[PDB]
RNA sequence: ACGAGACUCUGGCAUGCUAACUAGUUACGCGACCCCGGUCGGCGUAACUUCUUAGAGGGACAAGUGGCGUUCAGCCACCCGAGAUUGAGCAAUAACAGGUCUGUGAUGCCCUUAGAUGUCCGGGGCUGCACGCGCGCUACACUGACUGGCUCAGCGUGUGCCUACCCUACGCCGGCAGGCGCGGGUAACCCGUUGAACCCCAUUCGUGAUGGGGAUCGGGGAUUGCAAUUAUUCCCCAUGAACGAGGAAUUCCCAGUAAGUGCGGGUCAUAAGCUUGCGUUGAUUAAGUCCCUGCCCUUUGUACACACCGCCCGU
RNA sequence: AGCAGAGUGGCGCAGCGGAAGCGUGCUGGGCCCAUAACCCAGAGGUCGAUGGAUCGAAACCAUCCUCUGCUACCA
């Protein structure tokens, strides 16, 4: 129980990123791009896994099953506005997306923007802020 | 100036389980504090190990708070 | 040094007026409890009352004024 | 892992020392004697300079070594008075000629206790007194009487083995003693 | 004679006075639950002002005692005592080249007056960023963060003339921001006994830029308005940067005070990081000085008087 | 053509195993009614280059380059 298991996994390797093991499972998934605190309560409760074992004794199993609620969140009847990317505008789907359709569908409505040429994408293009707030006294941090 | 960053084991190995068992109850003062500064352990660790050793008996309950509580050993008489 | 001075308890009779720069010390006249004759003026730092026994770490200066 | 250089745990009177500054506070300043193993000392305001200063930093500069003379010790509690307007110019080469020989065998004898694999407090000082004390406490100087030592066992292996402190750390030694000291 | 004082408002008490179904208290009956007695902001009605509301009067004056003082003005400590220095309002002569012609159908002079510096419509701008400065808000955590339960106020405001735009209990739907038929108040009656926050208790966290910190940024949904894009605002999930108690310097304050914490009003179709009030928790230090920055009076000095931010000598 | 010194912030300089500083110049802030003096902070560094010893070198090793101190066209 309190004495460490037998083959206690201490680096998590769970979609080419470094997990550590060491942390709460409501909270040591969550070092994942893409996925935070509040959405992390719901995954372990879909799945029948307490919130009250470290991330680094659990099996193949039970993190399979959620690595299943991770990529296929919709048909575990996960509400449909819990969702970060929603009603799209290339295909119109509710999708969670975790760091790699994350990070190439962010830069790709960039380069859309660019594209488009929007004044938010000009904004992004050159670098400075885009949801209308006073850049005259803050910012300083832009260049040299 | 030594930094000596800790690293807590968030677990008991072999030695630490002992080492607990025959100190901690021979001690004065008994905090989650001291067990995690004197056995180098995880705060809430310690409180799952002194909440145990609680239910075995071995030590007196003095006082509770969400804050911290007290504990001290047996007397030796 | 090399040398333990003893340690004196006096007790003041009378405060006068407060003296310093920025007026923060206070000139008050001891006198020693191992014998109940002999008075001095001391400088003293913080509030002091009539009957008030102060501890000396040295008996033998005298008080200097503001400056 | 690290320790004091000299055997003397709190140095002695009218002594000088190299000491690093650390902070500035109100009544004094907190410093560190990097050869007396970090521990608290404290110097004055007013016996930073004989005349009249125009900031605080303009002889504070935290975080460079300075020269002191210890004014009053106390041996019991830990605490060193230090005093930098009572040093003359001629003391500062042979200060830093001290600190020179003192840190380079300290770095020597550090290469040494990682290469031996020997991590205690007690085992690392056993090593100092089986390695510099001894010889320290034969020549009867503080410093003066170790880096001449090394000087010489560097040449001579009959003058180097002389210490009964192992046989294969005493070739690490030695070899660190050939290899370093040229 | 003016100014100070004197005067007014508010707080601090009075079981004495006047009074209350738009404020309650105490008794009585009925009703509900439990083990003979407790709870009811449940229902209804016989006295009363103990709570509340607000009117008139009272009370503190150096009044007493012991000292200091020319024993004169006054000062110090103590007893009885709700207070033996509560806070604000009003605030003199003289002048400032102080600000306001953008508060006014208060205003002299000047400019302009039909291709207008009047006026109106549509769009934009006052928000645009190498950078510097001031007022403020959130934090740099374990005297803590999150999650449940327990539990306590006072100032207020509310359906408006052209002027349409009010405050809200209650029922359903929806995670939520929100939506519809329903009732009260033109106000001590309705929101409302304003179930406020900080605090209190019990778990989770364990010194790790961490479950601190929420900047930046993506997607989606509602409200206001004719109209939101340079995101009005609010909500949901992600994104989790700087920041490890801050250099030279500098601001405010001494008692229910600073500080922490929330609630009203002003702007308001949509609306507070500002301001003015209010309430809760509630301290450290000091009863002094002229050293710094300045102020009041007397004496003295002056080559100053648009007045030392003055005047003035020489290469 | 031969032997030695120096190679470090725009400029001059300290340094030799645990490790980018000094004086000066520039920019900004404070102090004052304002300026000059005074104080604070920062930007600005292949430490000339190559390969190697060493756990680790701007320094230790061999070479070259640039400017100087002495011999000078030595057939």
């Amino acid at each position: 129980s309190l004495v460490i298991p037998e083959k206690f996994q201490h680096i998590l390797r769970v979609l080419n990123t470094n997990i550590d093991g060491r942390r709460k499972i409501a909270f040591a998934i969550t070092a994942i791009k893409g996925v935070g605190r509040r959405y992390a309560h719901v995954v372990l409760r879909k799945a029948d896994i307490d919130l009250t074992k470290r991330a680094g004794e659990l099996t193949e199993d039970e993190v399979e099953r959620v690595i299943t609620i991770m990529q296929n969140p919709r048909q575990y009847k996960i509400p449909d506005w819990f969702l970060n990317r929603q009603k799209d505008v290339k295909d119109g789907k509710y999708s969670q997306v975790l760091a790699n359709g994350l990070d190439n569908k962010l830069r790709e409505d960039l380069e859309r923007l660019k594209k488009i040429r929007a004044h938010r994408g000009l904004r992004h293009f050159w670098g400075l802020r885009v949801r209308g707030q006073h850049t005259k006294t803050t910012g300083r941090r832009g260049r040299t | 100036k030594v930094r000596d960053k800790l690293n807590n084991l968030v677990l008991f190995d072999k030695a630490t389980y002992d080492k607990l068992c025959k100190e901690v109850p021979n001690y004065k003062l008994i905090t989650p504090a001291v067990v995690s500064e004197r056995l180098k352990i995880r705060g809430s660790l310690a409180r799952a190990a002194l909440q145990e050793l609680l239910s075995k008996g071995l030590i007196k309950l003095v006082s509770k708070h969400r804050a911290q509580v007290i504990y001290t050993r047996n007397t030796k008489g | 040094t090399s040398r333990v001075q003893p340690i004196k308890l006096a007790r003041v009779t009378k405060v006068l007026g407060r003296t310093g720069s920025q007026g923060q010390c206070t000139q008050v006249r001891v006198e020693f409890m191992d014998d109940t004759s002999r008075s001095i003026i001391r400088n003293v730092k913080g509030p002091v009352r009539e009957g008030d026994v102060l501890t000396l770490l040295e008996s033998e200066r005298e008080a200097r004024r503001l400056r | 892992l690290s320790c004091r250089f000299y055997q003397h745990k709190f140095p002695e009177v009218e002594d000088v020392v190299m000491v690093n500054v650390r902070s500035i506070a109100e009544m004094g300043a907190y410093v560190s004697l990097l050869e007396y193993n970090n521990i608290e000392g404290m110097i004055l305001l007013s016996e930073l300079s004989r005349r009249r200063i125009r900031s605080i930093n303009k002889l504070i500069r935290i975080g460079r070594n300075e020269c002191v003379v210890v004014i009053r010790v106390d041996k019991e509690k830990g605490y060193i008075d230090l005093s930098k307007r009572r040093v003359s110019p001629e003391e500062a080469i042979k200060c830093e000629d001290k600190f020179t020989k003192s840190k380079t065998v300290y770095s020597i004898l550090r290469h040494v206790a990682e290469v031996l694999e020997y991590t205690k407090d007690e085992q690392l000082e056993s090593l100092f007194q089986r390695t510099a004390w001894v010889f320290d406490d034969k020549y009867k100087r503080p410093g003066y009487g170790a880096y001449d030592a090394f000087k010489h066992a560097v040449s001579d292996p009959s003058i180097l083995d002389s210490l009964d402190l192992n046989e294969d750390e005493r070739e690490v030694l030695i070899n660190n003693i050939n290899r370093r000291l040229t």
